[PDB]
């Protein structure tokens, strides 16, 4: 098919964890964030086009955090299974020294979407602009996440991503420099 | 013009 | 800690512009689908044992088996003309450089994905050589792909990276 728009939710139980998010051929148009109860788009340029009634979301997991209950009750309490994270580490753009870049670490194929996503500068945690994404779908209804570090390139910084999950025993580690 | 959603139908 | 999870999924596809509209209800517990309604078909199915009460139910809803049947006009078609209004032809030209490592062709920034980036030498393509990455997602609607050319550094020759995406009918070039 030329073109697929997919609405897609989850509510998980113990976390009591849910998002709602719209996706075009692979690409977030927008979630609903339930601490502030807004439409946030993925760029703000699109909500000049287009318009999404938050609450509308909202309804929706507490409907979906309901029809959990009834099938974990239904299925015995059989539990979900943990599936393991795949991680890469690369720049956004081509890099320069002292141009100011973005690393991205794009964690997929893993289930349940719950992550705890670490960057290292030279062993040490940085934290200053970090961004992430929601957790994308897909076909195999597993997870997809993004998260980005705004970085100036050096030639002696080398940066560590560290992804913990429950399908891995140890964490995943990855760099680039 | 409104991005629609649909309804998961609920269990009570 | 165990933990329980439940995924619902409203898929629209489209072909040919809304000539070929397919809505999709997918019910998914613990990663598994359980029950559907695909219009193609224009009943629910019980995937698994565990969606036949679920689908007992949307079946059994009042006016809910028509509601399901007319979303690929209600939503889909609808969703998809406010979408072709700033999404469905979103273009961004990709940005293109070249540099030492083994040759390597830069091309960042562009969307939609489909894109043709070959690498000549002295005016003839070879094909012998390169490797790429392939389509590389920066989740920000945005692609990137490295394609490189395992090259004998030798005096005299230009290699030119000749890449054509849709956002121009023109190529991108960048010689060395």
């Amino acid at each position: 098919e030329d073109h697929v728009i997919i609405q897609a939710e989850f509510f998980m139980e113990p976390d009591l964890t849910g998002e709602f998010m719209f996706d075009f051929d692979g690409d977030e148009i927008f979630h609903v964030d339930m601490q502030k109860k807004e439409t946030v788009w993925r760029l703000e340029e699109f909500g000049k086009f287009a318009s999404f009634e938050a609450q509308g979301a909202l309804a929706n997991i507490a409907v979906d955090k309901a029809n959990l209950e009834t099938m974990m009750k239904r299925s015995n309490y059989t539990p979900n299974t943990n599936v393991p994270p795949e991680m890469t580490v690369f720049p956004n753009k081509a890099v320069e020294l002292g141009e100011p870049n973005i690393l991205i670490c794009f964690i997929d194929k893993f289930s349940p979407p719950v992550l705890n996503v670490t960057w290292l500068q030279n062993g040490k945690p940085v934290t200053t602009g970090v961004s992430e994404t929601v957790f994308l779908p897909r076909e195999d209804h597993l997870f997809r996440k993004f998260y980005y570090l705004p970085f100036l390139p050096s030639n002696e910084d080398v940066y560590d991503c560290k992804v913990e999950h429950w399908g891995l025993e140890e964490p995943l580690i990855k760099h680039w420099e | 013009n409104d991005i629609l959603s649909r309804l998961d139908p609920p269990e009570a | 800690p165990a933990h329980f999870l439940y995924q619902v999924k409203f898929e629209c596809q489209f072909s040919n512009g809304t000539e070929r509209v397919r809505y999709l209800h997918r019910s998914i517990y613990n990663g598994q689908e359980d029950v559907r309604f695909d219009s193609d078909v224009g009943e629910f199915r019980a995937l698994t044992e565990l969606g036949r009460p679920r689908a007992e139910y949307w079946n059994s809803q009042k006016d809910y088996l028509e509601d399901e049947r007319a979303s690929v006009d209600t939503y889909c078609r609808h969703n998809y003309g406010v979408l072709d209004g700033f999404l469905v032809h979103r273009q961004t030209a990709p940005t293109v450089t070249v540099f030492p490592a083994l040759l390597v062709c830069s091309v960042n920034g562009f969307y939609p994905g489909p894109i043709e980036v070959r690498w000549l030498r002295d005016g003839r393509e070879e094909q012998a050589g390169v490797v790429s990455t392939g389509l590389i997602r920066n989740g920000d609607w945005t692609f990137q792909m490295l394609v490189m050319l395992e090259t004998v550094p030798r005096s005299g020759e230009v290699y030119t990276c000749h890449v054509q995406h849709p956002s121009s009918s023109s190529p991108v070039t960048v010689e060395w």
